[PDB]
DNA sequence: TGTCGCTAAGTTCACGCAGTATCCTGT
């Protein structure tokens, strides 16, 4: 994919390719609340990096206008205030409130640098990308039992991760302080670059971590032990013995003298921590450590954040923010995710069922069938 | 002693009216119902919050009064503009206001100012020169219109003062057309002599009652006097409270075999009772059960409907109080009565004499007279009278004791519809 | 229910939401009022010397509760006459106090935590019956898990609550809240979240039972705050509730630099005048002296201050001794009486003296014209619009919270966190933030 | 019920005017 070529290719995207209708459906949440979509805040970031805040939109004919005329190469989403922001200079000061915002996550590869071992920075392979299917099974199954939302619509970020909208009402009626209490709940792996030991379960697991690790086990072996082969050599394992404490440290290194396989190694850490019970936990401290989600909780805590909007193309890898169905989450390859230049040359090789031509098609079916469900929530209630 | 002795007992001193017997019978409170005059302002019925007078309020409630008076006046009169009072006047104007004395003293014809109401003048004075008026009568805070030119816009002259306008009288309803005449007796305390706390005159004037059966007594105070000795000196052992208790429970129980409607009034004078006007009625007595309906505690001043008349009434000596300060051009109780009844309050004297407390906004909701009355009680340390004022039958009973002397008390008869001759006969006699 | 009572009060606890509508008796008023003063003033005395859990803090509460006969123990008898008095009692005293505690921020604040502390005693003496009454009685509806669902979730529910065992948890009943009420329990993950709904025991329920009653007390007080003009025209309750909460029941050289960053304006203005002069009339002198005395000015700092500034207005040094030096030492309490006089309160200087021609003392926000204060505050270096704010809230009539603002513009600080009542408070929280 | 006049020094008190000293207010 060629970038100097991003010009050329996101008009005709943006034309023929770009689902508006499912769009609107989507931000317009079936028209119940006047001014809904009218008060929702946008962002285009275009040509040269100049951004542009507080566009709104009359409806659907306004938002194909404008954008097709922009060009924009960034879409970003943001909240829906108590007046339109095309007019916040109009609104007097401390009148302008964010009001309502779906509850979103960002899971970014590049949080998971210092335990991960095949790639850096963003760069990413088969061999990590098992870590968001974690985070994903992780997450969306807390958000599904221990908050009860309905709605859940997770994207493919288009480079280094994943992002989740949150979209029942009630989760898009939260405040600030409900906000930052859902992260921190679902939040396990506290601290930076400059602590070791970043996980410190209790006695007791609360149901929640128990859940997580249950989750966690099923992929750590295929994961930890023979893709990411966390005890290959000295230089890596010696930061998992840096993870236990050091009165078994020394009976670790001798077996793991002894040792031919990180499965074996494995085995015999978990082995010698059993014999050694306080610790009892330690093993679950060092897989979470390795496998569970890194939350940014300014990316969710506050309501006026604007996020990566779905369907948006990436600025360097020119794939699409496409969404990402539940069930299917297992063959899920962000390597197979459409780049803008295959869907141009796929169209012009051939009105408002031009994009089922394309590899675009089942992308656009899982989120008609999440905007369908929307739809029978909002009516059904 | 000297009361105990008298020798003019039941002696008629005055007499008004178709003549009678030398015997008065009535009957009884039988068919006879007293309420008070139903008009448009409510009565003053209980205790109002005093003791809060903002210098506004007065000035409002004056103003208003002048300002009420004069649009009744102008409609009667078809004046067509009423000018300011301060303004000078080379031509003849209309000018309303109030009359008041220029110093502290009592007034006179050479020391007479104008002041004007708040919608017409902005409250302003003007000396009034009454050379150029031949006829005239005025007291302090009396409303007048006058016809009159001001050409040095310093001293306003007169040339005419125009009439006052009284109140129509009551047109009574048919409800009480068949009811038989009613006789009343009213007295005004002092009720015991001044060196006794022993109400002497007050039991002679109970036997008359049960005697003569009236249908109504109307019995006006003070009750227990602040100015008698013994009450200032504080020589009493009791209480005021107990004293006056006494001598309601005197009246009431020793009222019970002539079943006459009693009709209480207080006074500025009563030592027991707070000293304001218009005075809330009496509250610190409960009458037995059987004597709740035949006992009226009203308020002073108190408009009385009785079979459809109207009687008048108040303990306040307005004749007294007026006389001090009203100047005439050129009989002198009956022009303060015409004035007392054409200005339509029980007291339109201002500033009021020295022995009344007024609270003005009570004064205005209680003292405007809702209809000329056919009978009009002004008891008054003055002589004692039977007079008629423009139909109105004014009486003075005097006062039931003068000194160490026993007083006088009146008796009248009153039918609704008879002849205006509501009044058929009325005495004043002694005790 | 012997004469005149009714259901007006069925529980002992209650939140406070309906004003008293009866006529009382100035002697009741002010019997109430003293009463839950000095019960309000024995929970915090208790509450600063011992720990609120704490067995002391319980026993010497209930004596205090006991001694000025205020409702604290449940009684399932009924309502018995005297009960009702009592109830009668605490909610009446309680509006009073009020009206009592409603003019400042911080007398708000002070009000509030004593009300807290004693709302939370009383609970933690209901039984569960009672305590299920009250949750009923308020509208709060607060359950209750059935027990079948209790053993679906037995597990869940033991791995949830913090040290509950087997047994003591089958003898245990939860309630189901949605999640959005238990933020501070969520936040920390101590309770199990299913559905959207947190499984609360029976400890922490308390605590938002309080959360609620704050917020409600705080709505009031403003409310109240709001009510005062039509309260202040009746003398009787003026002395009463306007003094309430005061009823009985360094180096010289800095000077200077406090004149510069921690004197308020007042002070500001007569250590100005003051150096401009070397004399100050008897109000600036009693004003000042009261002040320095406040920052910690020992006698014979004060004395050699004073003795140093006036004798540069061309007077004998021994005319100092002579005349000044008495009044400084009955300022101090030394002479005389020997009282220990405190310093003037900003709303005593309002209400002190009123300064006329040749005078600098009071209130500048008070005896300022407005076209001088903001001349003034121009001079500082104020910025135009917080000038504009405090000559609004100066032509408000609220001085104190313009000098407030003064503290906050200056201090570079969003809220002074604070309710300014004492000129020392300022110069003391100038110092606190500055040093 | 009538009790002569005026003039003048002198005592005791009530106040200006100025000077000296001590004692105050608050929370
Ligand atoms: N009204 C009045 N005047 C008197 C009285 N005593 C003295 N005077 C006056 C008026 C006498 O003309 C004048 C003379 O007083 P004197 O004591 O020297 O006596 P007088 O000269 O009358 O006679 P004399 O010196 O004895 O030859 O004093 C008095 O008691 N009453
Ligand atoms: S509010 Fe108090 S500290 Fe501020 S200027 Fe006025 S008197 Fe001084
Ligand atoms: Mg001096
Ligand atoms: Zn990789």
């Amino acid at each position: 994919y060629d970038p100097a070529s991003l010009p050329d290719v996101l008009p005709l995207y943006y034309r023929r390719l770009f689902p508006f209708y499912q769009y609107f459906r989507w931000l317009n949440y079936g028209g119940v609340v006047k001014n809904y979509f009218q008060h929702r805040e946008f962002s285009f970031t275009l040509k040269d990096d100049v951004y542009v805040r507080y566009q709104s939109f009359n409806n659907q004919s306004e938002l194909e206008k404008e954008m097709q005329k922009m060009c924009p190469y960034k879409i970003d989403i943001g909240a829906v205030y108590s007046h339109r922001p095309s007019l916040h200079n109009t609104v007097k000061s401390g009148t302008f409130q964010a009001q309502e915002k779906e509850l979103v996550f960002d899971i970014d590869m590049t949080d998971y640098d210092d335990v991960r071992r095949c790639c850096s920075s963003a760069d990413i392979c088969p061999k990590c990308w098992t870590l968001m299917t974690i985070a994903v099974r992780i997450l969306d199954r807390a958000l599904a039992e221990d908050f009860g939302f309905k709605h859940r619509l997770w994207v493919y970020s288009g480079r280094r991760g994943v992002h989740c909208w949150v979209c029942d009402d009630s989760a898009r009626k939260l405040s600030q302080a409900e906000r930052s209490a859902v992260a921190e709940y679902l939040s396990v792996v506290k601290g930076g670059e400059e602590t070791i030991k970043k996980v410190q379960l209790p006695e007791t697991i609360h149901p929640f971590i128990g859940k997580s690790l249950k989750m966690v086990e099923r992929y750590f072996e295929k994961y930890a032990l023979v893709d990411q082969d966390i005890l290959e050599n000295k230089q890596c394992w010696d930061k998992v013995i840096a993870l236990v404490p050091e009165v078994a440290r020394e009976s670790l290194l001798r077996e793991f003298s002894k040792a031919r396989s990180s499965v074996e190694r494995w085995d015999k850490l978990s082995s010698c921590l059993e014999a050694t019970r306080r610790y009892s936990n330690i093993p679950k401290e060092i897989m979470l450590q390795f496998c569970y989600p890194r939350l940014d909780v300014n990316v969710s805590k506050g309501l006026n954040h604007l996020l990566k909007s779905p369907f948006s193309v990436h600025p360097k890898t020119g794939r699409i923010s496409v969404p990402i169905d539940c069930k299917k989450l297992d063959q899920f390859d962000p390597f197979s995710v459409p780049t803008i230049s295959l869907i141009c040359s796929e169209l012009d090789n051939v009105r408002t069922r031009d994009y089922k031509r394309t590899s675009l098609a089942p992308y656009i079916k899982v989120f008609e069938q999440f905007l369908d469900k929307l739809d029978q929530s909002r009516k059904g209630e | 002693q000297k009361y105990g002795s008298r020798t003019n007992r039941g002696e008629v001193v005055t007499t008004y009216g178709e003549l009678q017997g030398t015997t008065w019978n009535g009957g009884s409170g039988s068919n006879t119902n007293v309420e008070l005059f139903t008009s448009l302002d409510e009565p003053l019925t209980k205790m109002y919050k005093f003791m809060f007078q903002k210098l506004m309020d007065i000035r409002e409630v004056v103003s208003i009064k002048i300002e009420e008076l004069g649009a009744s006046l102008k409609d009667h009169f078809q004046i067509d503009e009423f000018t300011s009072v301060s303004l000078p006047a080379q031509e003849t104007v209309t000018v309303l206001g109030q009359i008041g004395c220029d110093s502290n003293g009592k007034l006179n014809s050479k020391s007479v100012i104008l002041e004007g109401d708040r919608e017409h003048s902005a409250g302003m004075q003007v000396p009034v020169d009454l050379s150029e008026l031949k006829d005239y009568s005025l007291f302090p805070g009396q409303v007048v219109i006058m016809e009159g030119t001001n050409s040095t816009g310093r001293r306003f002259v007169p040339t005419k003062l125009y009439e006052g306008v009284p109140l129509p009288f009551h047109q009574p309803s048919k409800e009480f057309e068949e009811c038989p005449q009613q006789m009343v007796i009213t007295a005004c305390g002092p009720f015991t002599t001044s060196d006794t706390i022993t109400y002497d005159a007050l039991k002679d004037l109970i036997d008359i009652v049960n005697r003569d059966r009236p249908d109504i007594c109307i019995l006006l105070g003070p009750f227990l006097d602040a100015k008698h000795e013994q009450i200032e000196n504080l020589q009493l052992t009791v209480t005021f409270e107990d004293v006056f208790k006494r001598c309601l429970k005197m009246i009431i129980e020793g009222t019970r075999p002539s079943g006459c409607h009693l009709v209480i009034v207080p006074s500025l004078r009563d030592v027991h009772h707070d000293p304001v006007y218009p005075q809330p009625p009496f509250s610190c007595f409960e009458p037995a059960k059987e004597d709740k309906e035949r006992v009226h505690f009203v308020a002073d001043p108190c408009t009385l409907s009785v079979n459809g008349v109207v009687i008048g009434m108040t303990s306040t000596d307005l004749l007294f109080h007026m006389g001090a300060e009203e100047i005439s051009s050129s009989d002198r109780f009956s022009r303060i009565l015409r004035h007392i009844l054409t200005q339509r309050s029980y007291y339109p004297l201002y500033p009021p004499n020295e022995e009344i407390n007024i609270d003005y906004e009570a004064l205005y909701s209680y003292t405007p007279m809702p209809v000329t009355p056919d009978v009009f009680i002004v008891p008054s340390e003055l002589r004692y009278f039977i007079k008629d004022v423009t139909g109105c039958i004014c009486i003075n009973p005097g006062r039931l004791t003068k000194g160490l002397v026993g007083g006088t008390y009146a008796r009248f008869l009153v039918k609704s519809g008879a002849m205006r001759s509501t009044c058929i006969s009325a005495q004043v006699v002694r005790v | 229910t012997g004469d005149r009572k009714g259901d007006l009060y069925p529980s002992s606890l209650q939140f406070y939401q309906h004003p008293p509508t009866e006529n009382i008796s100035l002697i009741e008023f002010e019997t109430f009022a003293i009463e839950r003063l000095k019960l309000l003033k024995a929970v915090e005395n208790l509450g600063v010397s011992y720990v609120k859990n704490s067995e002391e803090y319980s026993k010497k509460l209930e004596l205090e509760l006991r001694k000025l006969k205020f409702p604290y123990r449940p009684l399932h008898e009924e309502i018995s006459d005297d009960v009702y008095d009592l109830r009668r009692k605490d909610h009446i005293s309680h509006f009073i106090l009020r009206l009592a505690y409603c003019q400042s921020e911080d007398l708000r604040r002070w009000f509030i935590q004593q009300e807290m502390d004693l709302f939370k005693f009383r609970f933690g003496l209901l039984t569960k019956e009672s305590v299920q009454e009250f949750l009923k009685l308020n509208d709060l509806q607060y359950v209750a898990i059935s027990e079948d669902e209790k053993n679906m979730h037995k597990e869940d529910l033991m791995n949830s609550s913090f040290g509950l065992s087997l047994t003591k948890m089958e003898d245990t009943e939860f309630y189901k809240v949605p999640f959005q009420a238990a933020l501070d329990l969520v936040r920390p993950r101590k309770v199990f979240l299913w559905r959207g709904f947190a499984f609360i025991p029976h400890k922490d329920i308390v605590s938002i039972v309080l959360n609620d009653f704050r917020a409600k007390l705080s709505k009031a007080l403003a409310l109240s705050a709001r009510s005062l003009p039509v309260v202040q025209s009746d003398e009787r309750l003026q002395p009463l509730l306007n003094h309430l909460s005061h009823s009985y029941i360094i180096s010289l050289e800095q000077i200077d630099g406090f004149a510069a960053k921690s004197f308020p304006l007042c002070m500001r203005q007569l250590h100005k005048s003051l150096r401009e002069n070397h004399h100050l009339r008897h109000g600036g002198r009693m004003q000042y002296g009261l002040f320095l005395k406040g920052i910690g000015l020992t006698l014979e700092q004060a004395l050699q201050f004073w003795r140093l500034e006036f004798t540069k207005g061309k007077v004998d040094s021994e005319k100092f001794d002579k005349v000044y030096a008495y009044s400084i030492r009955h300022n101090y309490g030394k002479e005389g009486k020997r009282t220990d006089y405190t310093p003037y309160s900003c709303m005593k200087v309002i209400l002190s003296n009123p300064p006329s021609q040749g005078d600098y003392h009071g209130c500048p926000f008070r005896h300022s014209d407005p076209e001088l204060l903001k001349q003034k505050l121009q001079s500082f270096k104020v910025p135009s619009s917080g000038i504009n704010q405090i000559l609004e809230l100066v032509k408000g009539m609220h001085y104190q919270l313009a000098c407030q603002k003064y503290f906050e513009l200056t201090h570079s600080v969003d809220d002074c966190g604070f309710s300014l009542n004492h000129p020392n408070q300022y110069f003391a929280e100038s110092q606190k933030l500055l040093t």
